[PDB]
């Protein structure tokens, strides 16, 4: 759970950003939106 | 905090709560004045594993016609780790 | 002829859409449409069950694959029997 | 002991869906899977098989550890001696000269022991050392 | 529940005839004991029955005297009057026992077997999925999934 | 009576070559499809013989125990005479 | 002499290979076709088996070059040679 | 768990020692033990029954 | 006394009680101690016995101290009001132990226990030199079969009465000799030679033993067999009528032992009968310590006196001396190319490989200019041993037959891998031109027609046409030079030292040296070249295995009219094959078909790196630098994608496994039909125990 703590921290506070964004346009938000990488 | 991120409607919540539950535990963990007491049935269960496995990836690289990439996704089942 | 039309015929349900093969009486297929299973279902498998065409054999690998069901997917979920998932 | 069934029940007649009594292949008995069911001897065998199938299934769920194979040199003095071949011998006891009357077939050691002979390489502790409480100190337990 | 075919239906004296078979098995008393010690009601008939099955399964193996016979008949009455008094509480007992299954069923919304009657849900027979494609006793069509008793949220 | 031990040994699509075949595809073809050694000549032909592209050409005699089969289509190669019939 | 399983005839696998091998010709040889080459000629040799990928039938599979199909319940009516 | 069956050469670990799969193969070679390549790893059931 | 089960219980215990495992050695089923109390002994839980409760301290403590009466044992008090009886010794003696009593067991060591027991049956040493009954040489026994129980116990008794007198008589004429020796006699040179023949003895190098040592040791022998042929004479003539019993080992010889009689019954119509053939078994053993011929004889004579309608089998367990031949069986280095699974292949057994052993050359040829040291080099053995075996001649001359010591350790095998080839159209020739005749060719190779037949093939078939310029002499001919049979360079093992080099090769570390250019560090290389010298050098390739030569040869015709035909290949399986797995299902594979191998999913580390979290610094969970084996205790081909048993009852359930349809088939229940059938050879015991 530790490893990569401060970084996966800095992510998370960077990817909040985006989360709340995009909450503004979608009713249900998704991770494949946010980080997860689900392509065509 | 908490009730925004559980009074929600569906699915609203799932993906309110995660945000809930991550800003609760940072700021648990910042507070150090108030002593919190963490009871737990079953740590085990939170220190080995949870019998969920990981998708596989084909639900995630994402696919255009099932004869094309001979995938066996639906042809046999696997065990990802967990 | 007439093996011609059993074969046709076989091939022709093969891509049918008859029914999608969970029984939505029992859990964990009960919960809303907007919650729960059908969640992970309409984002993550609405690629694969149209591909497979409801099928049951399909579907259950599928589910099984997947894994963020668990063994509980077969171990508690009650399917729909075997005719009463091939007729549309 | 186990408390499963083993045995498919017999056929003498046609059973119904009673108080006592459950129709013979329903999708209760041996987890559904009877829909892919004649000969009494080879229902039994496939009955068998899935009966192996599940003690196989628990018997390696309950496998928590892993059997790289160490060199002699680099091994616990427990383990440097000759160990017969399962089924061999008698049951080996791991040491009764230190009173360590236990399968030494059936011993596990903690990967966080042996990272001085594994990953020899890495020199940082890839593993942090295992803590270990104290037994000669007042604790909650001891207190009373 | 996962017994959901079409099921055949049993009189209570047959039902009861078994006895230490399955009617007074004793781990199922032991489990209808604990539906109701969950439910907060006190067992009285199930332990009613639970006596009557202990005493007489204490003496099933012997065989009774042949009736030396008085005219009076008073002996041979009141024997009969004690053997159906226990055969009424038994009787009382096996139906408490459907009324609050049936009862806990719709409450934890658990699909009954066809044709079964669930008291808030299902006034008349349930049927889903069964090998007749119409109401076995109504002869209506039984709709295509089965009809859901309950709610959809779990 | 022991279990199919018996003396005596409607098609269907899905199972047309599981039902009455080979267990093994990769098999190469049977006795009777092939001459063993110095013959005069067949009376009839063995009811496990497979129809091949050569039975399905002019195919001068087909006689199986009394069937004709001097109905030729490819539609009968890959299968037995016995479920052939 | 040796006895029992097949691996215990050691120079006598050998010899019956040896045997066979300098007996047969080629020429002899190149007629016993196998069962899948002899179905290559069906019009539609290869089926999907309900038992695992009866999904992956596609139209294509079928051989709809050599027969005409009803229009109303769309079942084959008559075969071409 | 789908997987890869690995193998160390002796002189490729730190102090060498006689790997199994040379002594399953000195065995082979020994007693002419046929090894069947196609053996699923999976498939590992023992008829209870007996044992 | 005791019942039938106390007595059984109480010789478990002292057996148990007198139990070691070290004394447990060379022993079937009798070596296996009391299995409750051994795996009671086993379990950890057990190791730790409760104290008393608190209450029971408490009670006992209060009627012992305030009440001034103290707790009794329920062995201890008296139950007969009418009656006093006396306290036993053991009423309260007992310390409870959960150790010892009662016992607890894991069920794995149960299992292990189980089964070891009942497949370590036959893994008995009869003949030891142990003292008393266990000690013996030979073992005979005699397995009498009958139609009845009394029928083959009287013929066991006429038989031990017979064996009794004739092993006694010879017994004593056995003594006679044993104590003639004792008195005194003479020392054997073979007997002295056979003592000092090893070269280097266990108190340092060369060892000298004196006849007085050598007859010591017989003394010390024959002292022993006395010993043993005094315990044969008194057990012979420990019974009599009026108290005898043969069925313990102890009170006579020979003893008789109960088998288990054989039993078949059949159900046939009739309404149905049940009828049941029987046949008694008894089994007569005498444990000789010593080899009598004599005794063999008249023990065989037996089936000629033998009772009415009953018959006999000899089984015969005796000590016999074996030779471990180091040089037709020598220890030499794992080859250079290691045999992989192909080389062990279905139908391997009779293709790839010789019999063990393998020929050796025993003889050399000289080369060029050779010095009696560089032959003795080049053969790996020693100069003094090589003249001692080729004393005949003085001094060495080119291309002379010698004699390689059989210790030497650079031996030859048979044929090198090499082939031999001998181009045609050569001019040396008779004719100055192209070689046509066949027997020209098989002259100058010096083979037969025939030989040079099936190694080519071609040539024949086409027989010769300009086409043909390559002529492979047969394997009969090529000769192996230790130049292309040893490996010339040899890989370095990984911290590894020069030193640990030339001791490994058995050269010298100046040999190493001079052959690898002065080099004093081996860390920056991986492979060095190996000198001449080395004493122990690693074969390139496995000797046992066959040339590729002889399987050709085996298959002449087929390369030849492949060769001419020149056909190229006919595919297997259709193109479309792999489209339909569950079709083509061809015989050998077999469930569960393996999955393709996602990249990276060995573990949740690398799934995150590379899936979920791009970012993943750690690529992967650890992975040791030795051999991890994930289908432990199943060894798999390395390098082949496999999949470990699952974990989960839907992937079992879900996943394609036809079910049993048909008859069952096994490999050697096929020949007992059925189990109603169950055809047998012999009425022989289901006990019955080969020797």
């Amino acid at each position: 759970s530790l490893i990569d703590n401060e970084r996966i921290e800095k992510r998370s506070r960077e990817l909040y950003e985006k989360y709340r964004d995009a909450k503004k346009r979608s009713l249900f938000v998704t991770p494949m939106e946010t980080w997860l990488e689900v392509k065509g | 905090l908490c009730e925004w991120g559980h009074r929600a409607v569906a699915p609203a919540s799932i993906d309110r709560q995660s945000v809930c539950v991550k800003f609760l535990m940072d700021e648990l963990s910042e507070e150090k004045k108030l002593p919190v007491v963490i009871v737990v049935d079953g740590w085990n269960l939170f220190s080995h594993e949870t019998h969920f496995r990981y998708p596989h990836p084909d639900f995630l690289r994402g696919l255009a016609s099932f004869n094309e990439s001979s995938t066996d996704i639906d042809l046999y089942p696997q065990e990802l780790p967990r | 002829r007439a093996l011609a039309d059993s074969l046709r015929a076989y091939v022709e349900f093969s891509t049918s859409k008859r029914v999608e093969p969970w029984d939505a009486r029992f859990k964990p297929f009960d919960r809303i449409e907007k919650d729960g299973v059908y969640v992970l279902m309409r984002y993550m498998m609405e690629e694969k069950l149209q591909l497979c065409n409801y099928h049951h054999r399909p579907v259950k690998r599928l589910f099984c694959n997947i894994g963020l069901m668990g063994p509980q997917i077969t171990t508690k979920a009650r399917w729909k029997p075997y005719r009463f998932a091939t007729n549309p | 002991v186990s408390t499963g069934e083993f045995d498919h029940p017999p056929f003498q007649f046609r059973q119904r869906h009673t108080f006592n009594t459950t129709p013979l292949h329903d999708a209760n008995r041996f987890g559904g899977r009877t829909a892919y069911l004649k000969d009494p001897r080879t229902v039994q065998f496939n009955v068998d098989v899935w009966c192996a199938q599940q003690t196989l299934r628990k018997r390696w769920k309950q496998r928590d550890w892993e059997v790289i194979e160490i060199p002699f040199r680099l091994v616990p003095r427990e383990q440097q001696r000759v160990i017969p071949e399962l089924y061999t011998d008698i049951p080996q006891m791991t040491d009764p000269a230190r009173n360590d009357f236990s399968n030494i077939r059936n011993k596990v050691y903690d990967r966080e022991e042996l990272q001085g002979v594994l990953f020899p390489a890495a020199g940082t502790m890839l593993y942090p050392p295992l803590q270990r409480v104290d037994k000669q100190a007042m604790t909650l337990d001891k207190y009373l | 529940n996962t017994f959901l075919t079409s099921s055949v239906a049993t009189p209570p004296i047959s039902v009861i005839r078994t006895g230490p078979k399955w009617w007074a098995d004793p781990e199922r008393m032991v489990r209808q004991k604990l539906m109701y010690f969950t439910l907060g009601v006190d067992q009285l008939p199930l332990r009613r029955t639970a006596v009557i099955q202990r005493d007489l399964q204490r003496f099933h193996m012997c065989k009774p005297p042949p009736r030396v016979g008085d005219s009076t008949g008073y002996k041979r009455s009141r024997a009969a009057q004690l053997n159906t008094w226990y055969r009424r509480i038994q009787y009382q007992e096996y139906h408490m026992q459907h009324l609050f299954t049936r009862h806990v069923w719709g409450l934890l919304r658990v699909y009954p077997g066809n044709t079964t009657k669930i008291q808030g849900k299902a006034d008349d027979g349930y049927v889903g999925y069964d090998s007749v494609p119409f109401h076995r006793y109504n002869r209506a069509p039984l709709p295509f999934p089965a009809r859901e008793l309950y709610e959809r949220r779990k | 009576y022991p279990f199919l031990r018996r003396p005596h040994i409607n098609p269907s699509a899905p199972y047309f070559w599981s039902f009455m075949t080979a267990k093994s595809q990769m098999a190469f073809l049977p006795e009777e499809n092939y001459i063993t050694g110095d013959w005069t000549g067949k009376f009839f032909v063995s009811k496990r013989q497979v129809y091949t592209l050569q039975h399905a050409t002019s195919g001068a005699k087909v006689r199986v125990k009394i069937f004709e089969f001097n109905s030729p289509s490819r539609w009968n190669i890959g299968k037995e005479m016995n479920t052939l019939t | 002499s040796p006895h029992g399983y097949i691996r215990h005839f050691e120079n006598e696998v050998r010899d019956l290979l040896q045997y066979v091998d300098g007996v047969t010709p080629w020429k002899q040889a190149q007629k016993i076709r196998t069962y899948w080459e002899v179905r290559s000629h069906h019009p539609m040799p290869q089926f999907n088996r309900p038992e695992v990928a009866m999904h992956r039938n596609t139209v294509g599979l079928l051989p709809a070059h050599m027969w005409e199909t009803d229009k109303k319940t769309g079942k084959v009516k008559s075969v071409k040679d | 768990g789908v997987h890869r069956v690995g193998y160390t050469h002796p002189s490729t670990l730190p102090v060498p020692c006689a790997q199994r799969w040379d002594l399953r193969l000195a065995r082979a070679r020994i007693f002419q033990e046929y090894i069947e390549e196609k053996a699923p790893g999976a498939w590992q059931l023992e008829d209870e029954r007996s044992m | 006394e005791f019942d039938a089960k106390g007595r059984e219980y109480v010789q478990y215990m002292r057996e148990f009680a007198r139990f070691d495992p070290r004394k447990s050695r060379g022993n079937g089923q009798k070596g296996f101690p009391f299995r409750d109390a051994y795996l009671t002994k086993m379990n950890e839980a057990n190791q730790k016995t409760p104290p008393p409760t608190l209450e029971t301290i408490m009670d006992r403590a209060v009627r012992e101290h305030h009440q001034h009466a103290r707790i009794l044992s329920p062995l201890e008090v008296q139950r007969d009001v009418g009656r006093l009886e006396p306290i036993p010794s053991y009423a309260g003696k007992i310390n409870a132990d959960r150790s010892v009593f009662p016992f607890q067991w894991k069920t794995e060591d149960w299992y292990e226990y189980e089964v070891a027991k009942v497949r370590n049956r036959r893994f008995v040493f009869e003949n030891t030199e142990e003292d008393g009954i266990r000690g013996s040489e030979v073992t005979y026994k005699i397995v009498l079969e009958g139609f009845w129980d009394h029928h083959v116990m009287k013929l066991a008794e006429d038989v031990c009465m017979f064996l009794k007198d004739v092993g006694r008589q010879i017994v004593e004429e056995k003594l006679v000799a044993v104590r003639r020796l004792l008195q005194g006699g003479a020392v054997d040179p073979e007997l002295l030679a056979a003592f000092n023949c090893a070269r280097a003895g266990p108190f340092g190098g060369y060892d000298e033993y004196d006849k007085e040592e050598v007859a010591n040791f017989l003394r010390s022998d024959l002292r022993r067999l006395e010993e043993q042929c005094l315990s044969v004479i008194n057990r012979c003539n420990v019974p009599v009528p009026g108290a005898t019993n043969i069925y313990d080992p102890h009170t006579s010889w020979p003893h008789v032992e109960k088998l288990e009689p054989w039993v078949r019954m059949a159900e046939f119509w009739t309404s149905t009968a049940h009828y049941e053939f029987r046949k008694f078994f008894r089994v007569i053993i005498c444990k000789l310590p010593f080899q009598s011929t004599e005794f063999e004889k008249r023990m065989y004579d037996i089936r000629h006196w033998l009772h009415r309608q009953t018959s006999c089998e000899f089984h015969t367990i005796y000590r016999r001396n074996v030779i471990h031949d180091s040089a037709v069986f020598p220890t030499e280095h794992d080859p250079a190319t290691p045999t992989t699974h192909e080389h062990h292949r279905m139908f391997s057994f009779a293709l790839d490989w010789q019999s063990a052993p393998v020929n050796r050359l025993s003889t050399d040829t000289v080369r060029e200019g050779e010095n009696w040291d560089a032959v003795a080099q080049r053969l790996g053995c020693s100069v003094g041993e090589l003249k001692d075996a080729n004393a005949e001649r003085e001094t060495i001359e080119a291309g002379v037959v010698i004699n390689v010591p059989v210790t030497a350790t650079r031996r030859l095998t048979s044929f090198g891998a090499t082939p031999l080839v001998l181009p045609l159209k050569t001019t040396s020739a008779k004719d100055g031109e192209r070689i046509r005749t066949w027997e020209e060719a098989a002259a100058i190779l010096d083979c037969t027609v025939e030989e040079l037949q099936q190694c080519n093939g071609h040539a024949a078939l086409t027989y010769f046409d300009s086409s043909v310029t390559e002529l492979v002499a047969p394997l009969s001919c090529w000769t192996s030079t230790s130049e292309s049979e040893f490996s010339p360079v040899e890989r370095v093992h990984a911290n590894d030292t020069l030193v640990a080099i030339a001791k490994r090769l058995q050269c010298s570390e100046e040999a190493l040296r001079a052959v690898n250019d002065g080099i004093t560090d081996v860390s920056g290389l991986d492979f060095v070249r190996v000198p001449p010298e080395a004493r122990r050098p690693r074969r390139l390739v496995e000797p046992q295995l066959r040339p590729q030569a002889a399987t050709d040869a085996l298959l002449a015709r087929t390369i030849a009219e492949e060769e001419t035909f020149k056909l190229k290949s006919i595919p297997h399986l259709p193109q479309n094959a792999e489209r339909f797995p569950h079709e083509y299902h061809t015989p050998t594979s077999r469930f569960p078909p393996t999955p393709s191998e996602t990249p990276a999913t060995q573990d949740w580390m690398a799934y995150t790196a590379k899936y979920l979290d791009k970012q993943f610094t750690i690529s992967a969970e650890p992975a040791p630098v030795y051999n991890v084996n994930k289908l432990w205790p199943m060894q798999q081909i390395p390098g082949k994608v496999d999949q470990t048993p699952f974990e989960e009852d839907q992937t079992w359930l879900l996943h394609s496994i036809p079910v049993q349809q048909l008859e069952m088939h096994h490999h050697e229940k096929d020949l007992q039909d059925l189990p109603f059938i169950n055809h047998e050879q012999f009425p022989r015991s289901l006990e019955w125990n080969a020797p």
